[PDB]
């Protein structure tokens, strides 16, 4: 039932820009979070940015922080990340995931934590000339 | 009197793992032929001992532990695992005299949307000691970056909810855990079979 799907990515020069798409089909959960990570080679993959179902609220990595804008189209149930102002170091595989929200002593927490994301993409590549 | 097996294995409400209860199960007559002869349970691993020699066998202290985790992870409830489960929530030790039993619960512990209510320990500095407990609530500093609250894109809440639907993967559906812990100190034997 439940698919996210990777869509955008390429070979952009420095200073050029990008916007990955990720398409949540098949998704039930009441409030989840839905996350941009990326794989560097030989590097742990790591989170980007993170976005709550509920009212959109959104964190960064401190590496892209005024560069990265993660969006949600809750019509078309599509996670956007436009990425400006790339540099080489962004060269990674880009996945999106999504993961139910926490809930402890009558609140709800949305976090993107890299170890327990239930569901990921497939992964798009994305490459800064320099 | 005989053992209340049934109050641990038969309760409506499971803890959360990283909540795992524990009850202390002593002086009564335990009849290990309930549960070895269910047909219900998915997972009766023994470690050490058979389920016919505990039948004749006596005790000072019987624990049963009893938690909710998922089918993919029941594995990581048996001795020299690791993962999150093991390392964060519930941790067998490497000697470890006694059984794990698990029964999908997906029926039971599921919800339409989610159940959130079950949570595991996502984010701990140090591994768990064997049959050791953490149920605090710190904020989790996963960077070189210090930690007001959650605020952080690097600083997390430590549990994690599980989300239970019953639409899951048979891998992600609940399971009801009772581990059976079998106690022979130099005391006397208060627990015994028929
Ligand atoms: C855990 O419970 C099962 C089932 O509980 C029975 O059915 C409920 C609706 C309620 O009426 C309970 O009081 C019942 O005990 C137990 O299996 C039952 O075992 C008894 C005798 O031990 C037998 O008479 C019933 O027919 C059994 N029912 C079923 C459905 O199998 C089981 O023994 C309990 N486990 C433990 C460890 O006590």
């Amino acid at each position: 039932q439940v698919q996210l799907q990777e869509s955008g990515g390429g070979l952009v020069q420095p200073g050029g820009s990008l916007r990955l798409s990720c398409a949540v089909s098949g998704f039930t959960l009441d409030y989840y979070a839905i996350g941009w990570f990326r794989q560097a080679p030989g590097k742990e993959r790591e989170g980007v940015s993170c976005i709550s179902s509920s009212d959109g609220s959104t964190s960064y990595a401190d590496s892209v922080k005024g560069r990265f804008t993660i969006s949600r189209d809750n019509a078309k149930n599509t996670v956007y990340l436009q990425m400006n102002s790339l540099k080489p170091e962004d060269t990674a595989l880009y996945y999106c995931a999504a993961t139910p929200a926490t809930y402890y002593s009558g609140r709800y927490y949305y976090q993107c934590p890299a170890g327990g994301m239930d569901y990921w993409g497939q992964g798009t590549q994305v490459t800064v000339s320099s | 009197n005989l053992c209340p097996f049934g109050e641990v294995f038969n309760a409506t409400r499971f803890a959360s793992v990283y909540a795992w209860n524990r009850k202390r199960i002593s002086n009564c007559v335990a009849d290990y032929s309930v549960l070895y002869n269910s047909a219900s349970f998915s997972t009766f691993k023994c470690y050490g001992v058979s389920p016919t020699k505990l039948n004749d066998l006596c005790f000072t202290n019987v624990y049963a532990d009893s938690f909710v985790i998922r089918g993919d992870e029941v594995r990581q409830i048996a001795p020299g695992q690791t993962g999150k489960i093991a390392d964060y929530n519930y941790k067998l030790p490497d000697d470890f005299t006694g059984c794990v039993i698990a029964w999908n619960s997906n029926n039971l512990d599921s919800k339409v949307g989610g159940n959130y209510n079950y949570l595991y320990r996502l984010f701990r500095k140090s591994n768990l000691k064997p049959f050791e407990r953490d149920i605090s609530t710190e904020i989790y500093q996963a960077g070189s970056t210090p930690c007001n609250g959650v605020e952080g894109f690097n600083c997390y809440f430590p549990l994690q909810s599980y989300g239970f639907q019953p639409t899951n993967g048979v891998g992600y559906q609940p399971y009801r855990v009772v581990v059976l812990s079998f106690e022979l100190l130099h005391a006397p034997a208060t627990v015994c079979g028929p």
